[PDB]
């Protein structure tokens, strides 16, 4: 897990030897793994590249971070408001700093991860201090231009 | 982080003995080729340096132990218990004020989510 | 050292942290009497520590009056500051962050969820200062005092209710003589009552209460504290009456009243002070004595069981595929494996690799179908010897001929050549 780098944000043009060919300049990528879905039978955008040394994986994570690969925000990492279609290049501290401009955050946010890879699932949950920050996130942040990924902010629970 | 904290404590001790706002022992040190990034207010350590300077100024008070001796806080446990009870009452009043502010914010959010947003009038 | 600047601010921060801990202890609600007594003892210990810190900080003002002339001088300044900065310009290779400058006194004055006790008060216990019969200040133990009174009176006609009725009197006639041996038991009963009063309220000022009791004993009890309408003025030491105040003032400095008797003011002053302290403890803790008397009456009126309850509170595949034949491996915790297809595969599985790492021998194809420990270590010794032999080791295998003689001595190894060329 230390020598392997988890890549997120892969489109349909990216393939299993294509990621190994793109990561060959960063370091000696020994193997590439792409988990296939059960309903569609294709990649879900997240994969893994197992290299030989941890320094090559660190250089690939520091070089290929927030890159625009196949029209997709590909990024390598070390393997009541709901935000969907978020970029995997952002972290919890980056999401807390991005959410601090609209309103005040009550605590540190959390992002959902896949049970197989564990880098990024695609959705996240963040809680605001009051309902005014949630309304400002649903008015402004729900549709704002993020890092090559159109996010969507919505309410997790609402009572009619 | 011990050397930076010691430098901040030395700057707070040297700045508290000044007779003016700008005529201090640290303003002339900035022009004497001494790098001090904690003097600018843009850094996060400046908020702690200001609290250290405030504590150094409060350590120079006449009831702080320079020319007088405290008798109520040092020789009366009942006065300390009354001060602790007053601090607990002030904390309870602050918690009640925060709960009232949260209730007012919830009432404003309930009133804003129930008003009609289709009756537009441009005058 | 900045004793007037840094040490005074540190003492003020410690006093503020102690006051914040006391306010957090007083703001929290209580549910039990023993936990409340432990919190009161911790608050009293924190108040004593804050008073000691304030007394230590209040004495650091002798050199401050001499150093204030040099500290407030605007002619000085950045010279000594630059000298201190050059003294603080040492090697910064100690890459270690210390966030416990103010967080450590905040954590020392706090408690945990498993045990509600502070870090200086971690060794404090309520069972070392109070007995089980007292109930952490709920009642008072009077069985030993009643046994001592029955041993001193030499009679079995005094029960616990009679002793409680005799001990309830404050200014009435005593049960025995004042010059008898009952004063030695009364002094012990007063010394126990003083400790019971000091244990029932640790947050109260015991020294101020003792000084007030001494002032009331000296200024009031020694000057006729019980006026009448021999009955006009009574003396506690001499145990005699007086006609008027002038006769009592003339007899207060008399020769039998000073030292010419066995109950004078010279020898029987401590017994009178102990009796006054016992009367003050009975007047201040009368509700606890009434609760102890009610508990004794409820224990006497109860039965044996009530007193005990109060004191206690395809079978064919089975053999075709290889099952029913089990194999065990010592390298794997004597884990017994099933039919051969699984047993042969186990050497590659996780558990066997774990078991082999215990000895320090890698998992390879050589160590397959080997289940015993000593066999594994012997085969590892063999393989080690073989491989280490068949490698090319230049250090011991090489022929150098140093230029020391330059025409002789070709038996030099690769290490002696460096030693000769050094
Ligand atoms: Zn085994």
């Amino acid at each position: 897990q230390d020598a392997t780098v988890y890549v997120g944000g892969l489109d349909e043009k990216v393939s299993e030897p294509l990621l190994w060919e793109l990561f060959l300049q960063a370091g000696p990528v020994v193997n590439t793994h792409m988990p296939k879905d059960r309903v569609t039978g294709q990649h879900q955008g997240y994969g893994f590249v197992e290299f030989l040394s941890e320094e090559d994986a660190d250089y690939a994570i520091k070089i290929m971070n927030m890159i625009k690969l196949y029209g997709k925000p590909i990024r390598v990492n070390k393997a009541n408001i709901f935000i969907g279609n978020l970029d995997p290049e952002i972290d919890e501290k980056l999401l807390y700093d991005t959410f601090s401009a609209f309103g005040v955050i009550l605590q540190t946010p959390k992002i959902m991860r896949d049970p197989d890879t564990g880098n990024s699932k695609g959705y996240a949950f963040i809680n605001f201090a009051s309902f005014d920050a949630s309304d400002a996130a649903i008015e402004a942040m729900n549709g704002q231009y993020l890092c090559n990924r159109p996010i969507t902010v919505s309410y997790a629970f609402k009572k009619d | 982080s011990a050397f930076d904290l010691d430098v901040v404590k030395l700057t707070a001790q040297f700045v508290a003995r000044n007779g003016r706002q700008f005529l201090t022992q640290l303003m002339q040190k900035e022009q004497r080729n001494y790098q001090f990034d904690f003097l600018r207010p843009q850094h996060s350590l400046f908020n702690y340096f200001t609290k250290l300077v405030e504590q150094y100024t409060k350590i120079l008070i006449p009831p702080k132990g320079l020319f007088s001796k405290l008798k109520k806080e040092a020789e009366n446990p009942r006065e300390v218990l009354d001060q602790v009870c007053y601090r607990v009452e002030w904390a309870k009043f602050q918690e009640r004020e925060r709960k009232k502010e949260e209730e007012e914010k919830e009432k404003e959010r309930v009133a804003y989510a129930q008003i009609d947003w289709h009756d537009f009038v441009v005058v | 050292m900045e004793t007037i600047l840094e040490q005074q601010r540190r003492y003020h921060e410690e006093k503020e942290r102690l006051m914040d801990v006391m306010a957090k202890e007083m703001l929290t609600k209580k549910s039990t009497l023993r936990d409340q007594i432990n919190s009161d003892h911790r608050t009293r210990a924190m108040q004593d520590r804050y008073m000691e810190v304030s007394g230590n900080l209040r004495d650091l003002y002798d050199d401050k009056d001499g150093l204030r002339k040099e500290e407030l001088n605007a002619i000085s300044g950045p010279n000594e500051f630059a000298e201190f900065y050059n003294r603080l310009k040492q090697i910064k290779e100690f890459h270690r962050k210390h966030p416990n400058e103010i967080c450590v006194p905040m954590s020392v004055e706090f408690e945990e969820l498993l045990k509600a006790r502070e870090n200086p008060s971690e060794e404090a216990q309520n069972l070392v200062e109070f007995t089980d019969e007292e109930g952490y200040g709920r009642y008072l133990d009077l069985h030993d005092c009643y046994l001592k009174y029955i041993n001193l009176k030499a009679s079995e006609k005094l029960d616990y209710i009679t002793y409680l009725s005799i001990f309830d009197q404050l200014f009435d006639i005593p049960k025995e003589r004042k010059n008898a041996e009952y004063k030695r038991y009364l002094e012990m009963l007063l010394e126990y009552l003083q400790d019971y009063t000091d244990r029932v309220k640790p947050l109260q000022d015991q020294n101020e209460l003792f000084g007030k009791i001494q002032a009331e004993f000296e200024k009031k009890w020694e000057n006729g504290t019980f006026p009448g309408w021999e009955e006009r003025a009574q003396r506690l030491f001499s145990t005699k009456g007086k006609s008027l105040e002038s006769l009592d003032t003339s007899l207060f400095a008399k020769n039998p009243k000073s030292k010419g008797t066995k109950r004078d003011t010279e020898r029987n002053k401590d017994i009178a002070f102990l009796e006054a302290q016992i009367y003050e403890y009975v007047e201040i803790l009368g509700e606890q004595r009434h609760l102890t008397h009610e508990n004794v009456q409820r224990k006497q009126a109860r039965t044996g069981e009530e007193r005990e309850e109060e004191e206690e509170e395809p079978y064919w595949l089975y053999k075709l595929h290889g099952l029913n034949i089990n194999y065990n491996c010592e390298i794997c915790g004597n884990y017994t494996y099933r039919g051969p297809k699984a047993f042969q595969r186990h050497f590659a599985e996780w558990r066997h690799a774990h078991g082999m790492r215990c000895l320090g021998i890698p998992n390879t194809a050589h160590f397959a179908n080997v289940t015993q420990i000593e066999d594994a270590v012997s085969l590892w010794a063999k393989l080690k010897l073989q491989k280490a032999s068949e490698r090319w080791q230049p250090d011991t295998e090489e022929e150098y001929e140093d230029s020391s003689g330059n025409v002789v001595n070709k038996k030099t190894y690769e290490d002696l050549k460096r030693q000769g060329l050094l």
